[PDB]
RNA sequence: GUUAUCAUGAGGUAGAGCGACUGAUUGGAUGUCCAGAUAAACUCCGAAUGCAUGAUA
RNA sequence: GAGUGUAAUGGCACAAGGGUGCUUGACUGGGAGACAAACAAGUCGCACAGGUAGGAAACUAGAGCAUAGUGAUCCGGUGG
RNA sequence: AGGUGGUUAUAACGUUGGGGAUCCACCUCUUCCCAUCCGAACAGAGAAGUUAAGCCCAACGGUGCCGAUGGUACUGCGUAGUGGGAGAGUAGGACGCCGCCG
């Protein structure tokens, strides 16, 4: 809960005042943050699949799952059955409280980023560095949003504070 | 010279059995098929081979629904 | 290694098949004993 | 040669050529051509010695068009095989065409140059041509 | 919010700079006037040269 | 731009009907369009031998004895398969309410520069228009005084009257 | 996926054995955000026989037995029992349930 | 029992088609598009005959 | 345009495809009536009595999406 | 502005606008019934807020869908006649039509 006070009450009564909705239910809202990392390695030595896990609970704080393959690809020694992913998707204050936790630490820590969006608006990141956390091989992060094109993916953007680029 | 082939299996006798107008007893077969060519309506019952059969004495009528879906059910009085 | 398999307690039995390589315990089912019009439990022989 | 550059089966029953030609009788590329009589099955060699022919006259000047193309294989037994016993060996693909049927398309030349080279081709063909100018055609312009 | 599976420690911290209470789990060894669990860091966003 | 065609009632339909029509060369025909039903009736082969087989286009002014008089343009020949014949043919009813799509013809008309030698390549011959039956040219003039080297006059890179062209915008035209 | 879709394809699949005769009518419920419905409906006929709601009348859950036995007041009138209740795409839980069972202890062999 | 007529029914052949699938395929502009075209084991389509049932002659 | 252990074909969205909770109906006594048919054989299916499993209930369950995975009689073995 | 049926999309899909009396909805929170890594779904508890979106209404031939008449292919009988008659394409049609309850 310390973006979330930013946000309705400060940031949500300045994207009204620039896009000019006839209502609060046009801006956007960012709904979850999506975190994945893709273990091919752990195809020929699975120990490390329990160790992500571990690593990446005391991140976010909830538990993770393992992802389970999906094809049967040769060059990857895949056959549909092996845990080659851990995922967890933080949503409402978890990923509020998660949120603040890296615009101000993990950027900070960082040996800025990026300013390029799938196009329906949904920012996402991959770090290369597992260690720019606290708690803590890199890991995607998604920020899915309830806006429509780039313009309105932005500003909600980065009126969190992340850090972007120009 | 010679065939890698010659061979074939028994054909099964199948289709449609009691048309749509003719009056059936209960338990006659009506359509022998591979899946549901046709499905059971109303007063009709399905085998484990797909097989159509009569749950009650009436009159036969089949129908085409949503999707030229075919049904065949029985009516009585 | 699908075997016959002949599950009991005149007296009840069951005839059918299991793979001996696959289910390696002896098979237990409740089944329905005739003599005794009530279901009982069957363990294979 | 003209074949399939692959088949999803390597026999073919030899089928029934019935009726005058319902697609591919008209002219859709250039203005003159020929257009067979009679139903055949023409052959790939047939088909090359008679292009070869037509592209040999009207110097360089000019598009050529086959407007078919042999799918059909065939096979023969050879001698001293009796009857029986299954196919034969292989001997290559023809298409079977049908009274109606457009074979060579020619554009780029004057009228008197394209009957000429098209009567060389049709004289290297197992049937009897016809030559067609479209109708939409100007004499008063080539 | 499942019971059980959800790892236990997850309780309010204040980060140094070098003050913002924030829910994390890692619980480095100190105390601080309640919000007494707190931890050290080095620059934080505040000081970072591109991030101001 | 205009063609005289004249033509008799026709009562009988079918097979053995339209085999004797053609027996005394004539050709079976039919006009619809908008309003109104169609209207059968037989052509002679004299008759419409300038309308067919020409380079030209015009706009039929058909008599039909009996019916009426319209406004038409061709909209199918129907040829037979080996001796080239016409067989059939359906004329279109054109009217001042609404365009018609009708393909006209169009003319490279001196060449550009020296020109890449010989060149002067007439590629589509013809382009669909749409437009009021009173407003479709009888030509399509082209002025080719630029780009002597390799270049191309699309479709789309053209206006030349209150027409519309719909012929396959994006496509080439002329070339060399 | 819409929160619509699924449920038709939940309806679907109940009406694919419970339908309605003058006999054994069937009981259908809608559960909007604030009311409840119910209505006992001759598919073969395909008019409604009777039906009761929550609108012009505690939790929700706690409103959910009042149309759950005005229901059955409207059927016991008309001469109806051994209704059979479709799901609507609902799972049988909560509300639903509460009406169900006031339907069932009543006159109706819900 | 047969044949005819009427009523009712289920078809996937001939033909056709191919941006309706699979396979094959021609020329252009350039995977996108404009034309052209193929099949026993292709089908978005689809007869004539034949077949089954009832009634009358 | 995937899948349905296994060839091909037909079928499948309320899925017959994918998950879980509980279970043994892969039941005892059965075969109105049909398909198919030289015979021998083969196929689909009751009504209800007894006792169960799942379900709030209605209801479903006498093995498996279907169609291959087979061998008469004689002569012996085992359990009643 | 809702619920539930019948009719094989001429019914569908889509595009552009309008709608908040009351309804439908989004919406707010997870102590309880219940649920998944997550109250996202499912479930419970409310009316603080909005028509922005679903939803309904108007207009649109845009994608799909329906589709003549004529001619042709094919074909039964028969040895040119006598009967049946496509598919494709073209004119066009179409932005549903009907019941019950509140
Ligand atoms: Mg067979
Ligand atoms: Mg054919
Ligand atoms: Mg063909
Ligand atoms: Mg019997
Ligand atoms: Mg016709
Ligand atoms: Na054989
Ligand atoms: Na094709
Ligand atoms: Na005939
Ligand atoms: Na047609």
């Amino acid at each position: 809960a310390n973006l979330k006070k930013d946000y309705q009450e400060r940031i949500v009564p300045a994207l009204m005042k620039q896009f000019g909705y006839t209502s609060v239910m046009q801006v956007p809202v960012l709904k979850k943050i999506v975190i994945n990392q893709g273990l091919g390695m752990a195809t020929g030595d699975k120990k490390i699949i329990d160790v992500a896990v571990s690593e990446l609970t005391a991140i976010t704080g909830q538990k993770a799952v393992p992802t389970v393959s999906k094809k049967d690809i040769s060059n990857f020694k895949l056959r549909k059955k092996m845990p080659i992913g851990v995922m967890v998707t933080l949503r409402r204050e978890q990923m509020y409280e998660f949120l603040e936790r890296l615009v101000r630490i993990a950027l900070p820590r960082i040996r800025g980023i990026e300013s390029k969006l799938d196009g329906r608006g949904n920012y996402t990141l991959g770090i290369n560095e597992q260690i720019i956390f606290p708690e803590i091989l890199g890991m995607n992060i998604t920020f899915v949003t309830s806006a429509q094109s780039d313009e309105e993916g932005y500003a909600l953007l980065k009126e969190f504070g992340l850090p972007f680029k120009n | 010279g010679s065939s890698k082939n010659g061979r074939e299996s028994e054909s099964k006798r199948l289709g449609v059995k009691v048309y749509g107008g003719e009056m059936a007893k209960a338990g006659n077969i009506l359509v022998r098929q591979r899946g549901t060519v046709h499905h059971p309506g109303e007063n009709v019952g399905i085998g484990k081979d797909h097989t159509l059969y009569a749950l009650k004495s009436g009159v036969v009528v089949f129908t085409r629904k949503k999707n030229d879906r075919s049904y065949v059910s029985i009516k009585t009085e | 290694l699908e075997c016959t398999e002949h599950k009991e307690s005149g007296i009840s039995r069951y005839i059918t098949t299991k793979n001996r390589k696959n289910t390696t315990q002896r098979l237990e089912l409740k089944k329905y004993n005739p003599i005794l019009r009530r279901m009982t439990l069957h363990k294979e022989i | 040669m003209l074949q399939p550059k692959k088949t999803k089966f390597r026999r073919q029953q030899k089928g029934r050529m019935k009726g005058f030609a319902q697609r591919g009788n008209q002219l859709s590329f250039g203005s003159f051509g020929i257009k067979s009589l009679q139903s055949k099955w023409i052959t790939g060699r047939q088909i090359e010695a008679a292009r070869i022919a037509v592209t040999r006259y009207m110097q360089r000047q000019g598009q050529v068009w086959v407007r078919i193309f042999p799918d059909k294989p065939i096979t023969k037994k050879g001698e001293g095989v009796r009857m029986g016993k299954g196919k034969g060996a292989p001997e290559g693909f023809v298409a079977p065409i049908t009274p109606g049927r457009i074979i060579f398309e020619v554009e780029g030349v004057p009228y008197e140059i394209a009957k000429e080279a098209l009567r060389l081709a049709a004289q290297k063909l197992p049937v009897t041509t016809k030559f067609v100018v479209r109708h939409d055609y100007d004499i008063q312009n080539q | 919010m499942k019971k059980g599976i959800h790892p236990e420690n997850y309780r309010p911290v204040v980060f140094k700079d070098m003050i913002f209470i924030t829910r994390s789990t890692m619980e480095a060894k100190e105390t601080i006037e309640v919000t007494y669990p707190l931890i050290k860091v080095e620059i934080s966003n505040t000081s970072h040269p591109f991030f101001t | 731009k205009t063609f005289q065609l004249t033509g008799t009632p026709r009562a009988e339909f079918g097979k053995k009907a339209a085999k004797a029509i053609r027996k005394e060369d004539q050709i079976p025909a039919v006009l619809y369009g908008g309003k109104g039903e169609g209207v059968n009736f037989i052509v002679s082969q004299d008759a419409v031998r300038n309308l067919i087989y020409s380079p030209e286009i015009f706009l039929v002014e058909l008599t039909v004895e009996g019916s009426g008089s319209y406004k038409a343009i061709l909209k199918e020949i129907q040829f037979h398969p080996v001796t080239d014949r016409i067989i059939h043919i359906d004329f279109l009813q054109v009217t001042d309410e609404k365009p018609v799509v009708m393909e006209v013809p169009v003319v490279l008309t001196h060449a550009e520069g020296v020109k890449a030698g010989g060149k002067l390549s007439l590629e589509m011959r013809k382009l669909k228009v749409k437009a009021l039956y009173s407003e479709i040219p009888e030509k399509l003039d082209i002025d080719v005084s630029d780009l002597q080297l390799g270049k191309t006059i699309q479709v789309g890179e053209l206006h030349f009257e209150g027409l519309t062209l719909m012929n396959a915008k994006n496509a080439v035209v002329c070339a060399v | 996926v819409t929160k619509e879709q699924r449920r038709q394809k939940i309806k679907a699949r109940v009406r694919g054995k419970i339908s309605g005769t003058q006999e054994k009518p069937r009981l259908t419920v809608f559960r909007s955000n604030k009311q409840i419905y119910a209505q006992l409906i001759d598919d073969i006929a395909g008019r409604t026989l009777a039906s009761a709601s929550s609108l012009k009348l505690g939790s929700k859950k706690e409103i959910a037995a009042k149309v759950g036995d005005e229901i059955a007041k409207a059927a016991t009138e008309a001469g109806i029992s051994t209704v059979v209740f479709d799901r609507n795409g609902y799972l049988f839980h909560g509300r639903i349930k509460e009406l169900a069972d006031a339907a069932r202890k009543g006159g109706l062999k819900f």
